[PDB]
RNA sequence: CGAUGAUUUUUGCCCUGCACAUUUUAGAUGGAUACGAAUAAGACUUUUUAGUCGCUGGACCAUAGCAGGCUGGCAACGGUGCGCUUAGCGGAAAGGCUUUGUGCGCUUGCCGGCGGAUAGCAAUGUCAACAUGCGCGGGGAUAAAUCCUUUGCAUACGACUUAG
RNA sequence: CAUCGGUUUGGAGCGGCAGGAUAAUGGCGGAGGAAUGUGGCACGGCUUCUGCUGUGUGUUAUAGCCUCUGACGAUACUGCCA
């Protein structure tokens, strides 16, 4: 139908600086800086005030169109990236055989180490994405906690942690062992 | 601050100076749709015509009404006087020197040579001592 | 329109076919053309499809002797030869001296480095597709492909963009020492007499 | 219609053409991967293949029921007197690949390599590398522009060296020159390692270990023209098969009207370019031990 | 096609029964006036026993726009014929004469549904003089106040083959 | 004075052809510089001059002209169609030939 | 396609400064006039708020003088051609891009004096870069391969590995 | 090269005449009306009210528009020019 413009007003909390040059879109909190790319979408961008941004598409069809609110989501998962933090936290699913996980360090590089899941002799590892911090629980037994600044970092750990420890060959109704996001939130509470 | 950087188009609004085959002037005065406006202008007739034949300049006539008749245009186009504005800038000014130069003689572009050997002596003996 | 004793393209962003065939008629109208940078050429259509269908392309090849059929060319610049040869009559005399007078390269060799490379807009990507279409970068299709030099053109190239930097600051600061010269002698009657003739 | 039964093809279509090799001294096609952090070490060597013997040998491989129990090997002995450094080639990464700049060579060269450049030895004013031999004139400064040359554009640095095939109890009198390429280190400390070396010799324990396992070049045994019963291992015809049984019956289907490259035909057999790898180094021996 | 609006008039053949048969009018919008009378005779021999034969062309005349510079939103029925039936439809368009509304439709018929000038009857123009009266989004976005848009990533046209600077898309 | 030339340069860029018969009696002739059939209009009855090189001297000169003219525009970029006194022979297409400025008209 | 060794004691070969004459041309006829990157973006100034540039190369450089002759003056101490000469950078196919001093010219930056006719009213009205040969001049170097015999790491014959 | 005759392709060609709704428009004048409501007025969010702006009201005010119409004056288009 090619919509004429739609719009999308970003919201910047008080310690917060967007920053917008050429689609590249750099904010900056209290916890840190967060930086994307934006240069495969066409959008515009018009700064209102110090507390909003308008998000612009002229003249776009269904789907440019429906590329702008995730524009703007990806834009506010950011913010509340430098503002709150992400933690995403795991829990170990196990019928028989306990989960033995890990943080190990080998060649200087971090590791989630999961051994005897399912009772098997391998050994999986899966590396820790950087600016994302791994953690074993103290106040719950069998979690691990995925936290960081990038969602996108954060969430992608836990889903290669999860991913790995699929079931093969059995009855996953059955089998339900693995390791799994029970809970995803902020590191500060809200 | 945010410092966000923002686009400096050119719109497509009631009031845009428009240039018409690229030698007149005339303003948006409605829009018909994405593609088509009505132009309006002193020295041009009242048209529809499709924005790919127009090339938008970056000049505005401040508070034209929607749909304004070509009595209101003019007179307001005489108030805010567009003209000069237009003949003021450097793209009109290119216009006119292209113009002024595609009207020389041969005897004319021979005396362009000699003038311009004169003020390359001059500018080379600048430039030497700068 | 000028007839130029040598046309370099730089072949960045401009599309295969379309660069192809205004090659094409400029070479067999008897003007000699250099391409340089056919690894930044582009091709419509995302990186999967074009792969694919180069993949097709490699399927061919003589049953009873795989060294008779098609040579698949994994360069950049022999994927831009290619789509060329295959718009010319490349099997007259006419057509091999057309080829003759056109020349392909991956990155900017000499002595094509100190020389004027130009742009040919019916054929260049930004200004043919539609905004939000995808497109493929010919070197990355050669590197998916067979192409073993992507790394050591890429090495070469960002050498010479630090020695072309060079001679452009140099070359901008003599500009602003001639338009400084310049302005001194304006509102001299050479000057002013220039002025009424449009110079 | 399709084969009644189904079989394996008869011999590898990964070397073909079964034809001679261009040489008789086999070529390193790949060198090993230059890793800077590592010394400067030559990774190659030059051998001429004396025999075969038979060691006895305790294994130790858990879990095998030979595990720590004798067993009897064959193993082939390499004659590798130490190899001569006499030049040193830069070569230049390129668009098109690698491609040798410059080749400096040392001031003396032995007779044994200065006759690799003659046909006609006997006839010749053995007038080879004697110019060169005065471009090092009491400052030798052509060389080491060169080797400067060298130091500042190539990426890959090859020495060349050559066998001293005078200690072998071959009646040949030419020595056998190749490039082996330098690994380690950055490329002025492998031109600094050449040109420290040249004159000089190297031996085997410099380059290889004992345990080390090695790969081997080399142009095998001709065989000459051989009919595709041998050179590819077809079945034979039966017995009562006229005009002969030792070759293939069918070696195309009517179409392609053309035979296939795939189809085994008779040809020359032998002395092709094989790299073997994999080769355990059982004993790397001195020459001046009497044991 | 180019077209134009032609009111034709005809009537029956008089005859001694009847000596002065009703006079009907039809809107046509045609090329020329040799479609516009062959238009006539298609739609009467849909609605009323007569024929070319049988019939008498009265007058054609042209109509010309009332403000063909005064921008309008015409509403259009339709009656097209696809591959499979026959379909009534109502589409709107944006123009200041009567005649490029109806152009614009039989582009867009071709466009979005193969319809054929052959497939297509037009049943009414209308023009919708209250904006209440616009019922379709692709139109109403138009007549919204204070109405601005850009015009992104401009593609300048050159006379020549090989152009010595960058290219841009400002505007 | 480094700039002597009094003709426009031009190049045989075909004969009149369809897709498989040609015609040599006629050229299709690009002006350098004309890009529309009103720019080439200028130069329809102007002179053409081939100019080649051949192996025999005929009075002490090895150059020999063939001549023709102007006769019409040909499609819509320019090129025109022109008419020598012997055929441009084929192995003549790309090669440079010269648009005289006579018979003058200005 | 590259690197490298040696290149005929023959009046043969190489390099080089000319001079002349020839053969050829897929086609000279002022100049192939060098950032990179983005394109829902670039670049100036203040201030990051805002204003300005583009909207094509119909540009830029060069362009006057018997295809450009012979002479004089003024103003400047510049521009340009050639020859030596200084230093630096360039290996992707660098073979080019800068640069120092010096000498000889020209200079249309400005103003002078003399010459061109008859090619007849047009006739490409002949003006270029590449190559080769030939005369001189100046330097420079002073081989191999094949056949043949031999070998057997090779082999139908050629070819191959050796030795002489 | 000039002029002529035959054929033919053109020009950003120029002028005169006719027709149509004796074009429709537009401009000028009069009458009526409305909103994507200008000024004003009344409430507001950010503005030292710095095209400030939003929502209501109503009908030209400190912008205008639509419809009908009265007397003129053109142009487009299509034809004709011996
Ligand atoms: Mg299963
Ligand atoms: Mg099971
Ligand atoms: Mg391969
Ligand atoms: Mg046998
Ligand atoms: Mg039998
Ligand atoms: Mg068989
Ligand atoms: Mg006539
Ligand atoms: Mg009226
Ligand atoms: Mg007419």
């Amino acid at each position: 139908m090619k919509y004429i413009q739609t719009d999308q007003i970003l919201d910047i909390p008080e310690g917060v600086t967007v920053d917008i040059k050429a689609r590249v879109v750099k904010v900056t909190g209290p916890r840190g800086e967060l930086t994307k790319d934006l240069k495969h979408i066409d959008v515009t961008f018009n700064k209102i005030n110090n507390r909003a941004i308008k998000i612009t598409v002229h003249n776009g069809d269904r789907k440019h169109v429906a590329a702008l609110r995730t524009v703007k989501s990806l834009i506010a998962n950011l913010i509340t990236g430098v503002t709150k933090g992400y933690k995403y936290k795991m829990r170990f699913v196990y019928a028989h055989f306990p989960i033995n996980v890990n943080i190990i360090k080998k060649d200087g590089q971090d590791y989630v180490e999961i051994r005897n899941f399912l009772g098997e002799k391998r050994v999986r590892e899966v590396k820790i994405h950087e600016g994302v911090t791994m953690e074993i629980s103290s106040t719950q037994k069998d979690e691990l906690i995925v936290s960081g600044n990038s969602l996108e970092a954060v969430s992608q750990n836990a889903a290669d942690i999860q991913q790995i420890c699929r079931v093969r060959n059995k009855d996953i109704r059955k089998f339900l062992d693995g390791i799994y996001v029970s809970e995803r939130g902020t590191i500060v509470e809200e | 601050s945010s410092t966000v950087k923002a686009a400096n188009w050119r719109f497509v609004e009631v009031g845009r100076v428009v240039l018409v085959d690229n030698k007149e002037l005339a303003t948006i005065v409605e829009i018909i749709d994405q593609k088509r406006v009505l132009i309006d202008g002193p020295k041009i007739q009242r048209q529809a015509i499709a924005l790919a034949k127009i090339v938008l300049t970056p000049i505005v006539l401040p508070n034209l009404p929607r749909g304004s008749r070509t009595a209101t245009v003019t007179k307001k186009w005489a108030a805010a006087d567009i003209d000069a504005k237009w003949a003021a800038s450097g793209w009109a000014k290119k216009l006119a020197n292209k113009e002024r130069r595609s009207q020389l003689s041969d005897f004319e572009r021979f005396q362009v040579m000699v003038l311009k050997k004169q003020r390359r002596f001059a500018t080379k003996k600048a430039l030497v001592k700068a | 329109s000028s007839f130029e004793k040598v046309v370099v393209i730089d072949g960045k962003g401009h599309l295969l076919g379309r660069l192809a065939s205004i090659v094409s008629k400029q070479i067999l109208n008897g003007q000699k053309v250099v391409v340089v940078r056919c690894e930044e050429l582009n091709i419509s259509g995302e990186f999967f499809r074009n792969k694919l269908k180069y993949h097709d392309y490699l399927r061919k090849a003589t049953r009873y002797n795989k060294k008779k059929g098609p040579f698949h060319f994994r360069a950049p610049s022999r994927i831009l030869y290619k789509a060329i040869r295959g718009m010319i009559p490349h099997k007259t005399a006419r057509g091999k001296a057309a080829l003759e007078r056109l020349k392909v390269f991956e990155g900017v060799p000499p002595p094509y480095d100190k020389k004027k490379r130009v742009v040919v807009p019916q054929a260049l990507r930004v200004l043919r597709l539609k905004p939000g279409r995808k497109y493929t970068t010919v070197g990355k299709l050669s590197s998916a492909v067979g192409w073993k030099y992507e790394s050591v053109v890429e090495k070469l190239e960002e050498k010479r963009k630090v020695q072309s930097a060079e001679y452009y600051a140099k070359k901008k600061a003599l500009t602003k020492k001639l338009n400084a010269a310049k302005a001194s002698t304006a509102e001299s009657e050479a000057a002013q007499k220039l002025a009424a003739f449009g110079y | 219609s399709h084969r009644k039964y189904e079989a394996p093809r008869h011999g590898s279509l990964g070397f073909l053409p079964r034809k001679r090799a261009a040489k008789q001294r086999g070529r390193v096609k790949s060198f090993p991967k230059d890793v800077k952090s590592k010394p400067v070490a030559l990774t190659a060597f030059l051998g001429y293949k004396a025999g075969m013997t038979t060691i006895v040998r305790d294994l130790d491989r858990p879990g095998s029921k030979m595990h720590k129990r004798e067993v009897v090997e064959a193993a082939t002995v390499v004659d590798t007197p130490p190899m001569v450094v006499v030049g040193v080639v830069g070569y230049v990464e390129t668009p098109r690949g690698l491609r040798s700049l410059t080749t400096v060579w040392a001031e003396h060269l032995s007779e044994e390599v200065r006759r690799r450049f003659y046909k006609n030895w006997y006839k010749s004013k053995k007038k080879a590398f004697t110019k060169y031999s005065g471009k090092y004139a009491t400052d030798a400064k052509q060389v080491e522009t060169e080797l400067a040359r060298i130091k500042k554009y190539a990426s890959v640095v090859r020495v060349l060296a050559h066998t001293q095939i005078k200690k072998t109890p071959l009646s040949q009198k030419k020595a056998h020159l190749a490039e082996i390429q330098i690994n380690g280190g950055s490329v002025s400390d492998k031109v600094d390692w050449a040109k420290e070396h040249f004159e000089k010799e190297v031996s085997v324990d410099s380059v290889f270990e004992q345990d080390e396992m090695i790969d081997v070049i080399a142009v095998t045994k001709g065989h000459g023209f051989e009919g595709v019963t041998h050179r590819w291992g077809t079945k034979k015809l039966p017995r009562k098969t006229h005009r002969g049984l030792r070759k293939v019956a069918c070696i195309g289907a009517w179409h392609p009207a053309n035979v296939n490259w795939t189809v085994a035909r008779a040809g020359q057999n032998g002395y092709h370019h094989r790299t073997s790898i994999n080769h355990k180094v059982y004993r790397v021996g001195k020459g001046t031990d009497e044991a | 096609s180019r077209l134009n609006e032609y009111q034709v008039i005809g009537r029956n053949l008089p005859t001694e029964s009847v000596p002065e048969p009703k006079l009907f009018r039809m809107r046509i919008f045609a090329p020329n006036t040799v479609v516009a009378k062959s238009r006539y005779w298609y739609f009467l021999q849909k609605l009323h026993k007569v024929k070319k034969a049988s019939g008498e062309i009265v007058s054609v005349n042209i109509i010309s726009e009332a403000k063909p510079t005064k921008v309008k939103t015409f509403g259009i029925w339709l009656r097209y014929e696809s591959r499979s039936g026959i379909h009534n439809m109502y589409k709107e368009y944006r123009d200041v004469t009567r005649v490029g509304a109806v152009e614009t439709m039989y582009q867009d018929l071709a466009a979005r549904h193969r319809a054929r000038f052959r497939s297509i009857h037009i049943l009414k123009v209308v023009e919708l003089e209250k904006t209440d009266d616009v019922k379709r989004q692709y139109v109403k976005q138009f007549l919204t106040k204070d109405l601005k848009f850009p015009l992104p990533h401009r593609v300048q046209k050159s006379k020549k083959l090989f152009q010595a600077t960058a290219p841009t898309t400002f505007y | 004075a480094e700039s002597h030339r009094l003709y426009v340069k031009g190049k045989h860029i075909s004969y009149q052809r369809s897709k498989s018969v040609t015609n040599p009696n006629v050229s299709l002739i690009q002006i350098e510089g004309v890009a529309s059939p009103k720019d080439a209009k200028f130069y329809l009855g102007k002179r053409i001059a081939y100019v080649y090189r051949a192996p025999k001297e005929i009075r002490g000169s090895k150059i020999r002209v063939i001549w023709g003219k102007v006769t019409r525009t040909h499609g819509n970029n320019g090129l025109v169609r022109a008419n020598f006194k012997k055929n441009l022979p084929p192995k003549t297409f790309g090669a440079s030939v010269r648009i005289m400025l006579y018979p003058s008209n200005i």
